[PDB]
C-alpha cells in the first residue's frame, strides 16, 4: 500500500488510524474519503495522496511534509515507511511494529510508544522521546532510533524503552523516570535535570548539573549486557561501550537513582 | 534372568526415580576460578532434599562464549520436592552464596514453564538503591535484570528464573566390589561418565554415596534406615543381598532436568564401570528400587544395554 | 593521627565481633583427596549464621601423624549462635555430608567444657545394628566411638564432640582499593595470611565478602541491608565513606575458637595486605563496627600495629 503525496500541504494534517491494518479493511474508493485535515475545511486522504491499496501489513508514504502530525500513531501491526520528512508525534502511543522515516521528524516523536521501532534517518525535533503536555510519560517501552541529531529535551519524562540518537541537544533526559539513552556524539548542556532513574551514555557532553556527582570508572556487568544488546541490533553506538567509561549518579535533586556515562579521556 | 555386560554380572532390576522440581542458573565471574568458588559454596550441603534443603550440583563450566554475560561462568542445577520449597532454597543459596562472592552475576540457566522470582527478591538487600533494567539478549528476547549496589560494585541478577517441568531425580545404580580402594576407582570413573550428560548432576560427595538409603526401618516410625542387605558387616545372615566375594558396595545417584538425561547418565555410568570393572574387582552392578509403587519413573537396566 | 602502616593509610576504628558457640571436628579418609571432598561439601552453604544454618570453614589439613585415626584428615570448624543451634547444624551436616561420603570417619576436633552428642545420634541410622566401643587414645583418655554399618563398610563416629567456650566470630577488616582486579589480589593474599592461624577460619566464599552487611535498613523493618557508605556506585553524595581514588571495597570476615586467634588472624591479614598493598593501588584499610554496644569484643587496629 503506497500513498503518493500529490503536493504541498495547505494545513496541518492528522494521520492517526491511517495504519495498514485499518487501511486493509477499507475499500480503495472508501479509503479516499477519510478526512485527515485539522481545519474545518478539512482534507481527505484522496485530496492529499494518490492512494494505491492492497491487502498487506506494509504501508509506504512516498513524499512527506513537516505538517504530517501523528503519523503512525497507535500502530499495532505491520510497518509504515515515510520517504520524506514528518511532523509532531511520530508514532504516538505505538503498540508494536516498525515505523521508518527517511527525512527529519517534528517534536514529540515517539511519545507514549509502548513497543515496536521508530527509526528517523534524519534529525529529530524538540522533545524527541519526550512527554507531551500533561503527559504521564514520554517513551514507554518502544525503541527509538535517530540516526541524525535530536533537539532539546530528548527523552523528557521517559518511562521505559531505549533511545539511540546520533547527537542530542540541551536538557537531555530531563525528568526521566527510567530507560536507556545512548547518544553516540555530542550532548548538550545540563543533561538529566530531575532524573529519577535511567541510563544516559554520550560521547561528548556539555556543562553538567551541580546535583550530579562522579562515581568513577567502574567495570559493570550491566554495561557488558547493554553493549551486547547494541551489537545485536546493529547500533553504531555499540562501539561507545567498548572502552572504559566515567560514571555520574542521577540528579540528586530527586531520588538519585539515574546515571550518566561519558568516555574516560 | 542373569545379565552379563562387558563380562560383569548386571542384575535384572530397575532404578526407582521420582518426579521433582528442578531449575538451573548461570553464575558468571571475571575469572573461572571465582566462578567455581561461587558455585562450590552454593552446591555444598545439598546431597538430598529430605535432609539437606535441596539437591544441588554443577552441570557444566561455561566459557565466555557460552554465557549471556560474556564473562566465564558456571551452569549450576538445583532440585527440590515442591516448586515453593525449591524457590525457598534458591533464594537462600543465591542470596548468601552467590551475592556474597565477589564479582559475581546471576542469570537464568534453563528455560521452563513455571516462573521463579530471584533477582526481584534479592533486590531488597539493596535498601531501595537497587535499579531494574530491561534489555534484549543475543537471541532477541527482552530480559529484566536487577542491579543491587554492593561494596565491590553491582551484583547484577536476572529478575526471574524458569523452572523446567518433568525434572527427574533419584536415578541410581550401585556397584558391588571386593575392595574399597579399587572399587572406589570403578565408581570414580563411573561418576566422571555420568557428569558429562547435559542437565544431569550427582549431588552426593564426589557423586558417590556410601550410606544405603533404605525406605522404612526396624523400630517405630523409621523414615530412612541403612540398607542392611547391602552392608558388608552384616554378611552371611539371611537377608544379605551380596555374595561372599563382595566386600564393598557403592551407590551412584543421578538427578537431571529431563527424564531422558537420567537414563542416558545411567547408561554411560553402567558401561564405563563394567569396561574397567574386571581389572579392579567389580563383582556386579545392580539398581536401587523401592517396590515400584513409590516412584513413577522406572529405569530398567535391561533397556540400558545399547552402547552409548 | 590516623595510623599509617607500610605507606598505606589505616583507619583508627575497631572491629565489632561477637561471642559465639564454636566446635571443631576431625574428618579422616583413606586419601587426602576424599578427606577434602568430605570437608568441602560440609563447609558449603555456611557463610553466615543468620541466613545459613551456621558458619563453617576448614582450619587445616592433617597428615597421618596429626590424626587419631592414622589416616590423612581435615580439621574443620563450625560456629553457631546457640549451643543448641550449633548442635542441630553439626548433626545435619555430619549426617549428610560426612556419613554419605565414602571411607570417612569423624572425630572430635577440639577440647571444650560443653558436650555435644554427635555419634550417639547418627548411630540411629544403623537400625539397631550399630555398636559402641570404648578405647584409650594416644594420650591415655578413654573415648567412646560408634560403628554404623554402611554399604562401603562401617562409618566410625565419636559419640560426643566438645564445644569450646568463648569462641569469637565476626572479626573483620575491609580494604578500599582502586580496581577490582588488583584489589581482589590484595584481599586474596590477605585471607591466605589469615587462614594460617590455628583455630581461625573465614566463612565467606574464598574468605572475601562483597556485600557489606549493614545493621538495620532504610525502610520498614529490615534486619540487614547493603552498606551504602562503602558502595562505590553511591559515591559523591553525603554518606559515602570512601575517597574519590577508591573504586572497590572488599571485606574479610574471621571466626575463631579463641578470642586471641581473631586478633592474630586480623593482624596477619592487616600486615600482609599493606606490604603488597601499594603495588596494587590499595588506598586504605578500615574495619567494620556496629557502634560498640552490639558486640562484646572490639579489635582496634591500633593494637595490631606490632609486626607478627
Ligand atoms: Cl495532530
Ligand atoms: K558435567
Ligand atoms: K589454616
Amino acid at each position: 500500500s503506497t500513498l503518493r503525496l500529490r503536493g504541498d500541504l495547505p494545513e496541518r494534517v492528522d494521520l492517526l488510524n491511517i495504519t495498514p491494518l485499518a487501511l486493509s479493511g477499507l475499500s480503495e474508493t472508501e479509503a479516499g474519503k477519510l478526512a485527515i485535515g485539522t481545519s474545518r475545511r478539512g482534507l481527505t486522504l484522496g485530496d492529499v495522496f494518490e492512494i494505491r491499496l492492497d491487502g498487506s501489513d506494509s504501508l509506504v508514504i512516498e513524499g512527506g511534509s513537516a505538517r504530517l502530525d501523528r503519523v503512525g500513531a497507535a500502530l499495532s501491526q505491520g510497518s509504515i515507511r515515510v520517504e520524506g520528512d514528518v511532523g509532531q508525534r511520530l508514532g504516538e502511543g505505538m503498540a508494536a511494529g516498525t515505523l521508518t522515516v527517511t527525512g527529519s521528524a517534528g517534536p514529540y516523536a515517539g511519545t507514549g510508544a509502548t513497543g515496536g521501532t521508530i527509526t528517523i534517518e534524519g534529525d529529530a525535533g524538540d522533545h524527541a522521546g519526550g512527554a507531551v503536555y500533561a503527559a504521564k510519560a514520554g517513551l514507554d517501552g518502544a525503541t527509538l532510533v535517530i540516526k541524525g541529531a535530536a533537539g532539546d529535551h530528548l527523552g523528557d519524562r521517559m518511562r521505559r524503552g531505549m533511545i539511540l540518537a546520533g547527537s542530542a541537544g540541551a536538557f537531555a533526559a530531563s525528568r526521566m523516570i527510567a530507560g536507556t539513552i545512548v547518544v553516540s556524539g555530542a550532548l548538550g548542556d545540563h543533561p538529566g535535570y530531575g532524573m529519577r532513574r535511567g541510563t544516559l551514555i554520550a560521547g561528548s557532553h556539555g556543562t553538567l548539573l551541580p546535583t550530579f556527582v562522579e562515581t568513577g570508572t567502574p567495570d559493570l556487568v550491566f554495561v557488558r549486557l547493554l553493549a551486547q544488546s547494541l551489537k545485536h541490533l546493529g547500533a553504531a553506538q555499540a562501539n561507545l561501550l567498548s572502552g572504559t567509561l566515567r560514571r555520574y549518579s542521577g540528579d540528586l535533586a530527586t531520588l538519585g537513582k539515574g546515571e550518566l556515562f561519558v568516555p574516560a579521556h | 534372568s542373569d545379565f552379563t555386560l562387558n563380562g560383569i554380572k548386571v542384575e535384572d532390576t530397575f532404578a526407582e526415580a521420582f518426579d521433582v522440581a528442578g531449575t538451573a542458573i548461570i553464575v558468571t565471574n571475571d575469572t573461572p576460578k571465582w566462578a567455581m568458588i561461587a558455585a562450590t559454596v552454593m552446591t555444598g550441603f545439598a546431597t538430598s532434599v529430605i535432609g539437606c534443603g535441596a539437591e544441588a550440583g554443577i552441570d557444566a563450566e561455561l566459557s565466555p562464549d557460552e554465557t549471556p554475560d560474556g564473562r566465564p561462568g558456571v551452569r549450576i542445577l538445583l532440585f527440590g520436592f515442591e516448586p515453593n520449597g525449591l524457590k525457598d532454597q534458591l533464594l537462600k543459596r543465591v542470596g548468601q552464596c552467590i551475592l556474597t562472592c565477589p564479582g559475581t552475576a546471576c542469570f537464568a540457566g534453563v528455560e521452563g514453564p513455571t516462573k521463579i522470582k530471584l533477582g526481584g527478591a534479592i533486590r531488597y538487600f539493596g535498601d531501595g538503591f537497587a535499579v531494574a533494567k530491561r534489555l534484549p539478549d543475543h537471541e532477541g528476547k527482552m530480559r529484566r535484570y536487577w542491579r543491587i549496589p554492593v561494596m565491590d560494585g553491582e551484583f547484577l541478577c536476572e529478575d526471574s528464573v524458569r523452572a523446567v517441568d518433568g525434572a527427574v531425580g533419584g536415578g541410581n545404580l550401585l556397584f558391588l566390589g571386593r575392595k574399597h580402594a579399587d572399587t572406589l576407582i570403578v565408581a570414580e570413573i563411573a561418576v566422571e561418565a555420568a557428569k558429562a550428560i547435559p542437565g544431569a548432576i550427582l549431588p552426593f560427595p564426589g557423586g558417590i554415596v556410601r550410606s544405603g538409603s533404605k525406605v522404612g526401618g526396624r523400630t517405630k516410625g523409621m523414615m530412612a534406615s541403612t540398607n542392611d542387605a547391602y552392608c558388608p558387616t552384616l554378611k552371611g545372615r539371611a537377608g544379605s543381598a551380596l555374595p561372599p566375594e563382595c566386600g564393598v558396595v557403592l551407590e551412584i545417584v543421578i538427578d537431571a532436568l529431563t527424564s531422558a538425561a537420567v537414563a542416558e547418565s545411567m547408561r554411560a555410568a553402567l558401561h564405563a564401570a563394567t569396561e574397567i570393572g574386571a581389572q579392579h574387582g567389580l563383582v556386579a552392578v545392580t539398581a536401587g528400587n523401592y517396590g515400584g509403587n513409590l516412584g513413577r519413573h522406572h529405569y530398567h537396566l535391561r533397556d540400558l544395554l545399547e552402547k552409548p
